[PDB]
RNA sequence: ACCUCGGAGCAGAACCCAACCUCCGAGCAGUACAUGCUAAGACUUCACCAGUCAAAGCGAACCUCAAUUGAUCCA
């Protein structure tokens, strides 16, 4: 008995008549590129991608961000071709390239990377870290404003917060120093939240900072509607994610139902859901920036837990599920004595009725 | 006394041991050298 | 077992307890022909002794 | 007469021990095979008699995937590099989709 | 053609492993793990047990 | 009775939702198996380098296929400083730029799965040296299976 | 209470408080727990020997955290 | 075997069974693997460890050895430092 | 004439399957010297014996092959 294939067969549109006059792959690499293209093709048979991939909805993730910057492609391309012509016209550049002694300035590269494709690379980093999934429930925004955030550590030191680097709560005890390049007349909102970190609710996050109605780059004159509480990841709970969100406001907004008290040290009042925040204020502002760091437990967290939050410090431990061990038999026919030790509970001698 | 004698004999052998390792290894690498000589022939 | 024997009054605590008092009070059965060499005191029930 | 001798070996009792959709524990043999009929896929180890065992606790799932050999298997690269262009070889792979989370984060103190 | 040969540790431990060598070869000296000294030490061929 | 704080209400199980969590703790599964094919899928992140005819692209990819951090000569970022986008200098400079992007993304460890001719090529040696001297360790730590 | 532990000298009372902070409660008490036997007499013996080893030692994954900390420095290199 | 002896009218033990097997009081019989001290130069280390294990017996073989031994060999024995004292009883055994 | 072991057909597709049925082979060789130790879970030649694979761990490093074989006692 046979059943016809449900669709196209893989090696089907290859003509088997002129096998010696058909072109061959003579390279493992070339086969590999074709292999991986078929591997990513949809396919009507059962697939590893079917059983192991992430089957997100094809809802075509809604953009919630400020419109893309407009550029003139012809002028930009002409400038770039002329610049490459000058760079190749330099003879010492060809000498350095042939002698393999050339180099590339990383600082300049990073600056214009932040200008050109840094927004999309950050968007992909946020999606990999699952920040859109957990903050906006799937909606994506290209971070189109570079939000520079650092922490004043030591006297001459800063620990930057780029896109998921680790910053300890000792380095995050006080508020960060922020800089967003803006124009006058543009009001803004800065928000710090710890996605993973709520000790009671598994769905909720913790608000750490809610600077609102902010002049412009000036970050000291914005209403402090919730004051910086330093991150507090519990011991043994693993790496938490902390996101500084920057939204560009159109109208001045009234933030009175989201005004946390002054020395607010109660977590039931510091619970936050950015989906509800942006939903209730969607028609007033739009997300513009995203800087995020990863946080673990440090000694300072015993301080935040004991003194600041008037509470005993939560300690958690990873526990792995217990071993299988099939149903024990009366006659374990070809098994060693380690069998009876697998089903033993106590290592100490027992005596029964004696 | 028997245990002390056994442990001391083991101690003397392991004291002489690293030098034994290095010249046995130089003889082995050497044996590779004559093997490559007669395979060069 | 020793505490149970004492509480049921089968072994007198006010006198030196030896193997004879533990075979008379019938708390241990010893078979010298099965190579029994006496009684071993074991730790079970040390927490409520 | 009959100058044909030998041939009296018994059947190897090989083949599939865990079919599709069966629950499997770590260590359990999924198939035994003299040649690589079914190939090791996700979370399925291969023992040196080409046998296939479950590395994780989960559900045995058979699929058909593309076949890219190690670039040191001289025999298989030689075929791939003589294969016509646009031709991807495929094989039948066995996968264990793991059933339980690696662990859970539990409260152990209130210090 | 080949022979099984007892190789005794030179660490004084008395550890002994048995391996094979061609008869027309010389006395074998090897680097093998002695578990009494918990280390890889020299073993030298001290007997021929049989022909394998 | 002692009045409990309304703050010390903790659930008996913490639910960390960070995708990186069990992988930075070393307690997360790596996809073992696939031991008759290549490449191996027993890794959390991997460096994959694509040298086309005109450009060099290097990506750090999760085992999901999700791409974490990338660096290519197709960017004006690397174009405006290189003479050529296909040289040993190109591979080295992509090594330095991705190393910087990895450190800022938190990716300190990954597997590099080369081919023998890639391994014995001098472009890839300069890229691996650039990543190693930029901070990226090209061998992943093992899983605490227990 | 480790602070008011006069049977322990102060030099070592303080080393124990920096070596066993994960065992000091907010009330300043060192807490020791043994559950490796079904006899509380043997568990108490284990706890007392743990205290004794703490005092003696006071009297006298790391690869991962080391590399992560080192790379935290190549970024915290931000001088003003 | 001998079901009734001629001098005492009693059942006899097979001393071959006694010299080869160990009875635990729970009713299990323990044996060594055949060929554990034989041709080891041809055996691989996994096979050698498998041969060095102390393994249990069948229900059929257990009943057969219990019939070939007398009731002296099934009594409870309180030896001084018996290495099988743990295995003389069953724990958590359902059906 | 054969008697033990392995591969193919009979036995087309999980397993199994006989004939003094049709064919082909084995009773090793090569390498290594961690070819150390240990230990979950399994397979199994239709019983038993025997045989097979193996995660984790300790310690190091950074096996090919199809069969290639022989129990107990005893020496
Ligand atoms: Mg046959
Ligand atoms: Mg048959
Ligand atoms: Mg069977
Ligand atoms: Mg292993």
């Amino acid at each position: 008995r046979r059943t016809p294939p449900l669709g196209p067969m893989p090696n089907s549109d290859i003509d088997l008549s002129n096998l010696e006059r058909l072109e061959k792959y003579r390279s493992f690499d070339r086969y590999r590129r074709r292999a991986e293209q078929e591997a990513q093709a949809p396919h009507w048979w059962r697939t590893y991608r079917e059983y192991f991939g992430e089957k997100t909805d094809p809802k075509e993730k809604i953009d919630i961000g400020l419109p893309p910057p407009k550029v003139s492609r012809t002028q930009q391309l002409l400038e770039r071709k002329q610049a490459i012509q000058e760079l190749r016209a330099n003879v010492e550049e060809e000498r350095a390239a042939r002698l393999r002694t050339a180099s590339v300035p990383l600082d300049a590269v990073r600056a214009e990377w932040e200008r050109t494709c840094g927004p999309y690379h950050k968007q992909r980093l946020a999606e990999y870290y699952g920040l859109y999934r957990d903050l906006f429930h799937g909606a994506t925004f290209v971070p189109r404003v570079p939000l520079h955030v650092a922490y004043a550590v030591g006297e001459d030191d800063l620990m930057p917060v780029y896109c998921g680097n680790e910053v300890t709560p000792t380095e995050a005890a006080q508020a960060p120093e922020v800089t967003y390049e803006a124009e006058e007349g543009s009001l803004w909102t800065l928000l710090l939240t710890s996605l993973d970190g709520h000790l009671l609710e598994p769905d909720a996050e913790y608000l750490h900072w809610l600077l609102t109605n902010i002049p412009g780059n000036r970050v000291a004159e914005g209403q402090v509607t919730c004051p910086y509480l330093p991150p507090f990841p519990a011991r043994g709970s693993g790496i938490h994610r902390l996101a500084f969100l920057l939204f560009k406001q159109d109208q001045p907004i009234d933030f009175s139902e989201d005004a946390r008290p002054s020395p607010c040290y109660q977590l039931a009042q510091r619970t936050f859901r950015t989906f509800d925040f942006y939903k209730k204020h969607q028609e007033t502002m739009t997300p513009a920036g995203l800087s995020f760091f990863q946080c673990r437990w440090d000694d300072s967290v015993t301080y935040i837990f004991h003194q600041l939050l008037d509470m005993r410090e939560p300690v958690f431990e990873f526990v792995r599920p217990p071993p299988y061990h099939p149903k024990q038999k009366r006659f374990p026919h070809r098994q060693p004595l380690r069998y009876l030790d697998r089903y033993r509970d106590s290592h100490e001698p027992t005596y029964g009725i004696y | 006394q028997k245990r002390r004698e056994r442990e001391q004999h083991i101690a003397e052998c392991m004291a002489k041991m690293p030098q034994m390792i290095v010249n046995w290894q130089q003889q082995q690498r050497e044996n590779w050298e004559k093997a490559q000589a007669d395979k060069e022939r | 077992r020793l505490q149970y024997l004492i509480d049921l009054g089968r072994v007198d605590p006010s006198q030196p307890i030896d193997l004879t008092q533990l075979v008379n009070g019938r708390g241990v059965t010893i078979q010298p022909l099965k190579r029994d060499y006496g009684v071993q005191l074991v730790e079970e029930g040390a927490d409520t002794f | 007469s009959s100058k044909n001798l030998g041939g009296k070996s018994s059947g190897r009792r090989q083949g599939i021990k865990k079919m599709e959709g069966h629950y499997v524990h770590a260590g359990n043999i999924i198939a035994t095979q003299r040649h690589f009929r079914w190939h090791p896929g996700a979370h399925v180890g291969v023992g040196k008699n080409k046998c296939l065992y479950a590395l994780e606790e989960g559900i045995v799932r058979y699929t058909k995937e593309v076949y890219v050999p190690h670039p040191r298997n001289t025999e298989a690269v030689d075929l791939i590099t003589r294969l016509p262009k646009g031709a991807v070889l495929y094989k039948t792979f066995v996968h264990v989709v793991p059933a339980k989370p690696e662990g859970t984060f539990k409260l152990v103190a209130m210090l | 053609k080949n022979i099984l040969v007892r190789m005794v540790s030179e660490a004084g431990t008395g550890f002994c492993f048995n391996t094979k060598r061609n008869r027309l070869r010389e006395k074998l000296t090897l680097l093998h793990y002695d578990p009494v000294v918990k280390q890889r030490v020299l073993f030298v061929e001290k007997k021929k047990i049989r022909s394998l | 009775e002692v009045d409990p704080v309304e703050n010390e209400a903790v659930a008996p199980e913490f639910t960390n939702r960070n995708p990186r969590n069990l992988e930075l703790l070393s307690v997360a599964r790596k996809e073992r198996g696939w031991r008759t094919v290549f490449p191996s899928r027993e890794f959390w992140h991997r460096l994959r380098v694509i040298r086309t005819q005109h450009h060099v692209e290097a990506l750090v990819e999760h085992q999901n296929g999700k791409v974490v951090v990338s660096a290519s000569t197709r960017e004006w970022a690397i174009k405006k400083h290189l003479y050529s986008t296909r040289n040993v200098v190109a591979c080295e400079s992509i090594g330095r730029v991705l190393a910087q992007r990895c450190l800022e993304a938190g990716i300190n460890f990954m597997v590099y799965q080369p081919t023998p001719w890639e391994a014995a090529s001098d472009s890839m040696k300069r890229l691996q040296s650039a990543m190693t001297e930029g901070g990226v360790v090209l061998r992943e730590p093992q899983r605490i299976y227990e | 209470h480790l602070a008011t532990a006069e049977w322990i000298a102060e030099p070592v009372r303080q080393k124990i408080a920096i070596t066993h902070k994960n065992k000091i409660n907010r009330l300043g008490e060192l807490i020791l727990t043994s559950e490796s036997s079904r006899y509380q007499f043997r568990n108490l013996a284990d706890c007392l020997q743990k205290i004794r080893d703490m005092i003696t030692e006071a009297s006298q994954k790391l690869h991962r955290i080391r590399i992560e900390n080192m790379n935290r420095e190549r970024l915290r290199q931000k001088r003003i | 075997l001998t079901y009734f002896s001629a001098r005492k009218g009693k059942r006899k033990t097979v001393k071959a069974v006694i010299d080869r097997f160990l009875r635990l009081h729970c009713g299990l019989w323990v044996r060594r693997k055949a060929g554990y001290k034989k041709k080891l130069w041809k055996k691989t280390p996994a096979r050698k460890k498998r041969l060095r294990e102390f393994v249990f017996c069948n229900k059929t073989q257990s009943k057969l050895l219990d019939k070939m031994t007398t009731s002296f060999w099934k009594r409870r024995n309180w030896y001084v430092d018996d290495p099988y004292q743990k295995y003389h009883d069953r724990t958590n055994l359902k059906v």
